[PDB]
């Protein structure tokens, strides 16, 4: 644990005293040796320590920080997902922004202090307002979008976590804690509700993602929005049951609305993030309702679902980056013949895109069992809606792999030696996953 | 709990109840109780008499939005110049305007809140959405088409905005303290006060 | 009160030669004799803030103590 | 102030450090409260300030007169 | 070239239009010392009001707001006639 | 005699300081560097307490970026007045000290305005002096009923409370920080909007000024957030956040929370001394987020000492508005931030003058974790 | 490596933590004109 937090402060330093030509090596070395520390964390965790594997406190309630099985398997992710962003980002700007990013957002993680957890994940508020707005192939409206939408759930989150300071006189997670309130509830729930992208505060997402850098949009898809999920389990299930438990129907109406309206919305896509990202939407909601049932079966199915879409997306986001450099565009109608002039980035594509649609032999596809089986456990129609509206996805990826696959093109455009090596990783991840190795 | 197996939160007995204990040996309150006027505002038994106390209110806020706008008018119009036309039979109108319609529509609301919750013999937040919905579709009777669907519905919202805010919020927290022992864990070792801090004495303004 | 406020208090003056140097378009090993004063001095500062934060706490305690606020031996403890 | 623009003390002094006094000597933990125990010791200042009481039984003792004189 | 949005209306009935906006204009310290001094006597005056329900005093802010005119909007349409 | 005593060093020392420059008037010497040190010293004897070790503070980082013993010597006159405003025990005291305050701020606001804007900043402290007669004539009406009908003269009272809501800039009383501080030098504007305030939130707490009525405190939340939002000059947006935030510190003061009140107006004034002498677009970065209230530095803390304080009193309205013009604001630094990173080349004057805005963007940064505690 | 101990004292921190900050919430009013409220408190006025 200490040893993780030292590297991910040591990284942004590094920054500082780099030549800034060795500043991409320097950054690469730092982000590998960062994911070493994340698995000497993991070893150091013994599983017989059953509540909390391990916790450190540097002085303060607020320098408390620990990991759990959701937060270890999120920091193993990010850990994970994090040098394929530094390979393909350029510049010490670009590289001091996704550092920095990623230091915040690997610090939230393990917090233990609502208070904390919120200094930190918002530290990256402006960060994510320039990165989005960058001058040439940025927007401002979607770093408008994503600001606006984190500011305000986020004061809400801090609103509550102002007023369990004030009642209990302590925000740690460490300290059982237990409250009947719905406005705390709620505030605590609007973050989620929003960072999770729910209908119908899931507008901020796709902006985003089309207008971030696809070393962004990697980060943002893999552990961005599985930081809704920690402070599920980390900071509203154990306090905030009770309303959860009251609103449960009302939790269900979103939930699935959110998952059937972000399937059709995907229908209406002609862009490829924007697919990709739509789809993501779509993936959130069996997530948050299997957290939400408070089961063994749900938690366990949550994260596990949370660890295939970010070893799922960021792969569909980094071959559609890799397509959009060979290409110069993102729209499905100008891309044509891909499997003839693209074998190589055609079979991986397909790959991936097999894996979002949860086929046996991918991490998906054990992940949605599971949280299907929570959800059968609390209802049989639950887990049947689910089910069912599942078959609007294979549409649009079925009608985008087809509008790809064949036509007449003059153009090779085929991925290169450090395209390959980017998602060499990846694939080997998501194989060994799928065969069980969750 | 923080683990996958067992479900996070707890579980409290129902038939098992903990005994209140004071807080405080001694109880010193700086929050003065409700005036009488307050109450007699508040009751909603005669809607008329409800209706005419709770007006003034609305004739106000009328009175200075028209005496803003005219004021705008005023202001602009020559001094040097000698006008040919009465400023104040110009002005008067919108004064005049501004107030009744605003009285008018504060009208609406508070007879069509007290009517209902008569009629209905409860109170509940139906009323106040049924008057502001009441108060919205008069907002809009000759207007485009959004707006006959949106006044009532934002003048709806705001008597659920009122009640959610004014009247839920304060009560659902009035036990927690802050000082000594949290509200509902009081066997936890917290330094016990004999009286509660006074933070300020009751105001007179 | 806080046992790491000199450490944090030297990383501190370091980021304010630092930053200094960043700001002003220096590299940031230049002005070296800015490092040791800052680190000095922030050192002092970060240590003499934690004593008058204690300071303060303990007089807080003696007028809740004087007030009614029955604070036992261990709460006396707490506050050093 | 209280100096008495000639010499000495202002004409009320007395009473408003009466009413000081009162408020000194009670016990009670709030400031509102005590002068709820002292208000007839602030009566007295007012009435020392003012004399509207005295005003208002010379009202009366004039109005009954008059009725007298009426008749 | 590149794909634009469309403007509506026609480009010299737009700019008549905004020319609208260019008449002389007051000096704010007019409308400042009037809002000034009625503010200090309206304060003065608050403390005696009576105590109001919650929800007529945000319906009365909802009407006040509607009611509002912004400074502009009378800057454009002002007409010193009858 | 030895009590008195107290109080006249601080004389004897401005006046020989001043005397002193009288004679050493020379254009060697036009940035007096060695008064600038003699006043910081004569002001350390003015220290009793930490509010009044708060006052200097600001005091000394205010005069350090006043150029000439002039307006140096009224900075100082500034302090005295806001010195005498803390220990005000009555009516007499409170508008002594404060109209005296008005009288540096009318001189400071002439003497640092150039031939070519004399026309837009005579103006705006004219407008000013007219509002602030306004303001002072009411007070002393309602003061002499006051101190006719009771025989005494107390400063809890409602007449005292409207005077220091003029003071503060609240609600219906903030169009002449808006009029004034537009037109006059940015160090004027940033030390007249944050020092004034510790005084009148000194007099607030010690005096028990408070009222019941929470609508003025809103209204300068939202008229503040609605028109920062609105507003297209870079000055309009940085005059408004001072609006709403000293509402929303209002709400809170009136509620006996004191404590946090002082720590936010020092940590406001950290936040604002960046933006306002902007010399380098990354310092005035740093500056617009800790005035938002932004997670890694020192604004968080004391925007989170005056939220935290919200909930306890349990007011749900003042919540939820807090909650949505908190964002309308954030909107507005937003613009800030696109204007100087995202907008066009942007390239500004070269004024090494750096003082205390290296020290206050250091400690923006880095006091966030000492300070953790207070929340 | 002796978890249990490492949890019960990091435990024991958080909570001394807890009673600091509810002893340090436990404030009066300290006003100089409020007299009543800090009678105890020992002071003396320059005036
Ligand atoms: C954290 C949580 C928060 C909680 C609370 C936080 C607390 C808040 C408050 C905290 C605030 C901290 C942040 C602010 C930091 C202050 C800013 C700052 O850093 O300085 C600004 C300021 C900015 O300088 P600048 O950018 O150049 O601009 C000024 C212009 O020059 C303008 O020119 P000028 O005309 O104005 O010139 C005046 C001035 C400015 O002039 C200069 O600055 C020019 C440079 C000065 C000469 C060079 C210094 C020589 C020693 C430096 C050692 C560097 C070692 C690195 C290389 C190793 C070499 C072997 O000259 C002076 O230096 C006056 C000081 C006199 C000392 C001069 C040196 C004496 C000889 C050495 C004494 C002992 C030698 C022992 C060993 C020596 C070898 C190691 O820096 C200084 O002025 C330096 C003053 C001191 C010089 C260093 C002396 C250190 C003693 C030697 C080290 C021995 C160990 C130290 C421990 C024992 C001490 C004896
Ligand atoms: C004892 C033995 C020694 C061992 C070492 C131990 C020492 C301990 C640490 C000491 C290391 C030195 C610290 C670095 C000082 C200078 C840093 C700097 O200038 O930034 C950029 C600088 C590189 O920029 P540059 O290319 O050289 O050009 C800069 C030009 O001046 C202007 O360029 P521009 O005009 O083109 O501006 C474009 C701007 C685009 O515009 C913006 O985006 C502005 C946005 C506003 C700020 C960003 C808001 C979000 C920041 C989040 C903080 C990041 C950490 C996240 C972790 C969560 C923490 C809760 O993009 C950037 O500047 C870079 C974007 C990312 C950097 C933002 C982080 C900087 C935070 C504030 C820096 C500290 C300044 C202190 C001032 C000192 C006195 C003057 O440094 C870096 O390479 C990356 C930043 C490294 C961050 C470490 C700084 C610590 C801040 C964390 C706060 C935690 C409390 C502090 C505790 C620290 C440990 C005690
Ligand atoms: C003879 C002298 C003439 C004056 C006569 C009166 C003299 C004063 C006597 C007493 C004055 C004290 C009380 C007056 C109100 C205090 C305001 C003040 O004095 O500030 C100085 C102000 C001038 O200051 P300034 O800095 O030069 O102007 C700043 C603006 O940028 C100005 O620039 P602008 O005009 O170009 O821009 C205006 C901007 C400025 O922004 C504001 O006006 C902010 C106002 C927000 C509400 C204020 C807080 C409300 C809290 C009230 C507390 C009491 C109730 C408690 C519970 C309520 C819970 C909320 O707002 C707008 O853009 C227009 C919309 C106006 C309201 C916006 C909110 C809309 C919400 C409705 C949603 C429905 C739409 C749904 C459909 C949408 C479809 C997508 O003087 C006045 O405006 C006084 C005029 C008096 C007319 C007010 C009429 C109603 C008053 C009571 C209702 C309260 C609502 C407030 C309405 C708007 C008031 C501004
Ligand atoms: C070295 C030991 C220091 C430890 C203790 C200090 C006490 C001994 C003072 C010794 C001097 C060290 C200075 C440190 C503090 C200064 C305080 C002080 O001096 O007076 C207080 C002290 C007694 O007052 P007290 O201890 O506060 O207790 C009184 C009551 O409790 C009423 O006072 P209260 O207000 O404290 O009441 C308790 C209060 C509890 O209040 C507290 O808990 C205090 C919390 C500590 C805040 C510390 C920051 C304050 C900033 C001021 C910086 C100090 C400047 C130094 C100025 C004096 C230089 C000597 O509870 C409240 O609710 C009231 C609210 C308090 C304000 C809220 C605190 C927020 C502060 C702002 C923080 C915001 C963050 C900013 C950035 C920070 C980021 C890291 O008075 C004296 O002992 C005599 C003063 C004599 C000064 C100068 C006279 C000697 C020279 C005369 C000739 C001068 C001309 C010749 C020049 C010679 C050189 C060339
Ligand atoms: C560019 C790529 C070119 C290279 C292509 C590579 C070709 C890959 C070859 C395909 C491999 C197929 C093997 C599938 C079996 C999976 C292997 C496996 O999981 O190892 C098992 C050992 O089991 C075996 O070895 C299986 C024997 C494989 C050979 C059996 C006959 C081969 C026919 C294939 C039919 C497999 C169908 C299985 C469907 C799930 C680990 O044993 P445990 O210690 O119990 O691990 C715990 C279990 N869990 C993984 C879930 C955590
Ligand atoms: C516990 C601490 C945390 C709480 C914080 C509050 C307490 C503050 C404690 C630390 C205060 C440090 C303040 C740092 C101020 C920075 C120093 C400074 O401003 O120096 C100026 C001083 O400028 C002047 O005007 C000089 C005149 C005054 C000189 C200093 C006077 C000293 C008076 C004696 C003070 C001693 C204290 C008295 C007894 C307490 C020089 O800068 P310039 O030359 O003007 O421009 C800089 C240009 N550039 C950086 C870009 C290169
Ligand atoms: C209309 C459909 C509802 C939309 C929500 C969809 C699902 C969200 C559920 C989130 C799960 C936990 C949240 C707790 C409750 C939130 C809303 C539940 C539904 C609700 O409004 O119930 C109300 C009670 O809650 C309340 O009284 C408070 C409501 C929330 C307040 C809104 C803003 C609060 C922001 C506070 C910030 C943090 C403050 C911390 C101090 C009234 O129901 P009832 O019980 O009165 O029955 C009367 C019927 N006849
Ligand atoms: C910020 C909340 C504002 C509401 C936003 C809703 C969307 C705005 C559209 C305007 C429509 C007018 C507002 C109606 C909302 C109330 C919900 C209707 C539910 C309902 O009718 O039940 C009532 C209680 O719910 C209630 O009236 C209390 C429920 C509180 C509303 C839900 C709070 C959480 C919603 C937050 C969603 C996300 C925030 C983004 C806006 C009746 O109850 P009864 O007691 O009268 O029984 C009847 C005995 N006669």
């Amino acid at each position: 644990m200490s040893l993780y937090l030292f590297m991910l402060f040591l990284q942004p330093l590094s920054l500082s005293f780099v030549s800034r030509s060795f500043s991409k090596i320097s950054s690469l070395m730092m982000s590998f040796a960062t994911l070493w520390s994340a698995v000497y964390m993991w070893f150091t965790s013994n599983g017989a320590n059953q509540t909390f594997y391990q916790v450190v406190s540097w002085g303060s309630d607020w320098s408390t920080f620990g990991v759990c099985y959701t937060s270890l398997y999120i920091s193993l992710l990010c850990a994970f997902i994090f040098p394929i962003c530094v390979i393909l980002v350029q510049g010490y700007r670009a590289l001091s922004i996704l550092i920095c990013i990623q230091t915040a957002v690997s610090l939230s993680i393990v917090s233990l202090h609502m208070l904390a957890f919120y200094a930190l994940f918002e530290s990256s508020l402006l960060l994510f307002f320039i990165l989005i707005g960058r001058r040439k192939y940025g927007s401002l409206s979607a770093a408008y979008n994503i600001s606006i939408y984190t500011f305000i759930s986020a004061l809400g989150f801090l609103i509550s976590a102002f007023w369990l300071n004030w009642s209990f006189g302590s925000v740690c997670a460490l300290l059982p804690n237990e409250e009947a309130n719905s406005f705390v509830a709620f505030g605590i729930f609007i973050l989620l509700w929003v960072k999770a992208p729910l209908v119908p505060f899931h507008l901020w997402l796709p902006e985003a993602h089309v207008y971030a850098p696809t070393a962004g949009s990697v980060l943002l898809a893999g552990v961005l929005l599985k930081i809704s999920i920690v402070g599920l389990h980390v900071f509203f299930l154990p306090i905030c049951a009770s309303s959860i438990v009251k609103a449960f129907p009302l939790i269900l109406s979103i939930c699935l609305g959110s998952f059937i309206f972000s399937s059709f919305s995907t229908l209406k896509q002609i862009d490829l993030k924007k697919i990709v990202a739509y789809s993501s939407i779509s993936h959130m909601a069996i997530v948050f309702l299997s957290s939400a049932t408070n089961s063994g079966l749900g938690i366990q199915g949550a994260v596990l679902y949370c660890i295939a879409h970010g070893l799922i997306s960021p792969g569909l986001f980094l071959l559609v980056g890799i397509l959009y450099k060979n290409t110069n565009t993102k729209l499905v109608f100008y891309l044509r013949g891909l499997s003839q002039q693209a074998p190589v980035w055609w079979s991986v594509w397909v790959f991936f895109m097999l894996g979002n649609l949860a086929f046996p032999l991918f991490p998906n596809f054990i992940a949605e069992v599971v949280c299907l089986s929570a959800l059968f456990k609390n209802h049989e129609l639950y887990a049947y809606a689910f089910i069912f509206f599942s078959f609007v996805g294979t549409v649009y990826s079925s009608t985008v792999l087809g509008r790809l696959k064949g036509g007449v093109s003059s153009q090779c455009v085929d991925a290169s030696r450090l395209d390959v090596i980017s998602w060499n990783p990846l694939v080997l991840a998501t194989v060994v996953t799928g065969i069980g190795y969750m | 709990t923080f683990n996958y197996v067992i479900p996070y939160g707890g579980s409290s007995s129902y038939t098992i109840n903990n005994e209140p204990v004071k807080a405080e040996e001694v109880t010193v309150d700086f929050s003065k109780e409700p005036s009488a006027s307050s109450l007699k505002l508040a009751d909603k038994s005669d809607w008329i008499a409800y209706t005419f106390n709770n007006v003034p209110l609305m004739a106000t806020v009328g009175l200075l939005a028209g005496a803003h706008e005219a004021f705008l008018h005023y202001e602009r119009t020559p001094i040097y110049g000698k006008r040919t036309y009465n400023i104040i039979k110009k002005l008067a109108p919108i004064v005049i305007n501004k107030t009744a319609y605003a009285t008018l529509l504060g009208a609406i609301f508070c007879a069509t809140d007290a009517l209902y919750e008569n009629y209905s013999g409860k109170k509940s937040y139906t009323s106040g959405m049924v008057a502001g919905a009441a108060t919205g579709a008069v907002f809009a009777i000759g207007r485009p088409l959004p707006q006959p669907l949106v006044w009532p519905l934002v003048f709806a919202a705001a008597p659920v905005i009122a009640d959610l805010f004014g009247e839920v919020y304060p009560e659902s927290m009035k036990s927690a303290r802050g000082y000594g022992t949290p509200y509902g864990f009081e066997n936890l070792d917290d330094a016990v006060p004999t009286r509660n801090p006074i933070r300020r004495n009751p105001h007179h303004y | 009160g806080w046992e790491y406020a000199g450490t944090y208090g030297a990383l501190c003056g370091m980021v304010y030669a630092i930053g200094s140097n960043v700001i002003s378009g220096r590299a940031w090993f230049r002005r070296p004799w800015v490092h040791v004063t800052s680190v000095t001095l922030s050192y002092l500062g970060s240590k003499l803030l934690d004593e008058v934060q204690d300071t303060y706490y303990l007089e807080h305690l003696k007028r809740v103590e004087r007030k009614g606020l029955q604070v036992t031996e261990e709460h006396k403890k707490l506050f050093s | 102030s209280g100096f008495g623009l000639q010499s000495g003390t202002a004409r009320c002094y007395d009473w408003y450090m009466d009413y000081l006094k009162c408020m000194d000597e009670s016990k009670a933990p709030m400031i509102t409260l005590r002068k709820q125990e002292c208000s007839e010791w602030l009566e007295d200042y007012n009435e020392c300030l003012h004399r509207d009481k005295l005003k208002l039984r010379k009202l009366l003792i004039e109005r009954e007169k008059n009725k007298q004189e009426a008749a | 070239d590149e794909p634009k949005h469309q403007i509506p209306g026609n480009a010299l009935d737009n700019w008549a239009f905004l020319r609208t906006y260019a008449k002389p204009l007051p000096d704010m310290i007019h409308y400042y010392y009037y809002v000034y001094l009625f503010g200090f006597f309206f304060v003065y005056k608050v403390a005696d009001f009576p105590e109001y329900s919650p929800r007529v005093l945000v319906m009365a802010a909802l009407i006040g707001s509607l009611f509002y005119v912004r400074r502009d909007w009378v800057h454009r349409e002002f007409k010193d006639s009858p | 005699m030895w009590e008195n005593l107290w109080y006249l060093d601080i004389l004897i020392n401005v006046l020989i300081i001043t005397i002193f420059g009288l004679i050493s008037c020379s254009s060697s010497a036009t940035k007096s560097y060695d008064l600038k040190g003699c006043f910081i010293i004569s002001m350390v004897g003015g220290v009793y307490d930490i509010p009044s070790a708060i006052l200097w503070c600001l005091a000394s980082l205010s005069i350090l970026n006043f150029n000439g013993f002039f307006a140096s010597l009224f900075l100082v006159f500034t302090w005295i007045s806001n010195l005498f405003a803390m220990q005000s025990l009555n009516f007499l005291g409170i508008y002594l000290a404060f109209e005296m305050q008005s009288l540096c701020l009318l001189v400071l606001g002439k003497i640092t305005a150039n031939e070519n804007q004399r026309w837009f900043a005579y103006r705006g402290l004219l407008k000013y002096l007219v509002l602030s007669l306004i303001a002072g004539s009411i007070f002393i009406f309602h003061a002499s009923s006051s101190y006719l009908q009771s025989g005494v003269m107390i400063s809890d009272s409602l007449v005292t409370y409207v005077f220091l809501l003029f003071k503060l800039g609240v609600a219906p009383f903030h169009m002449y920080t808006l009029e004034l501080f537009s037109v006059v030098s940015r160090h004027v504007a940033f030390v007249f909007s944050t020092l004034p305030k510790l005084s009148v939130l000194y007099l607030i707490s010690n005096s028990n000024i408070g009222s019941e009525c929470v609508w003025w405190g809103l209204i300068s939340l939202w008229l503040g957030s609605i028109s920062q939002y609105q507003s297209v000059f870079v000055r309009s947006i940085l005059l408004y956040s001072s609006v709403a935030e000293i509402g929303l510190v209002l709400l809170v003061l009136q509620e006996g929370f004191s404590w946090e009140a002082f720590s936010w107006v020092s940590i406001y004034f950290l936040s604002l001394s960046g933006v306002w002498h902007a010399n380098s677009k990354f310092v005035s970065a740093i500056s617009v987020a800790s005035i938002a209230g932004l997670p890694p530095f020192l604004g968080f803390i004391g925007k989170a000492q005056i939220l935290k304080s919200l909930v306890s009193i349990n007011l749900g309205i003042l919540i939820f508005s807090s909650i949505l013009a908190a964002t309308i604001s954030f909107i507005g630094y937003l613009r800030l931030i696109r204007l100087m990173y995202l907008v066009s080349p942007v390239k500004w004057k070269n004024n090494k003058d750096s003082s205390f805005i290296n020290w206050s963007t250091w400690m923006l940064t880095v006091g966030t974790l000492p300070m953790v505690y207070s929340v | 490596v002796d978890s249990q101990a490492e949890w019960y004292a990091e435990y024991d921190k958080l909570e001394k933590a807890r009673q600091k900050r509810r002893i340090w919430k436990w404030r009066d009013s300290d006003s100089r004109d409020e007299y009543a409220i800090n009678a105890e408190e020992p002071v003396i006025y320059i005036r």
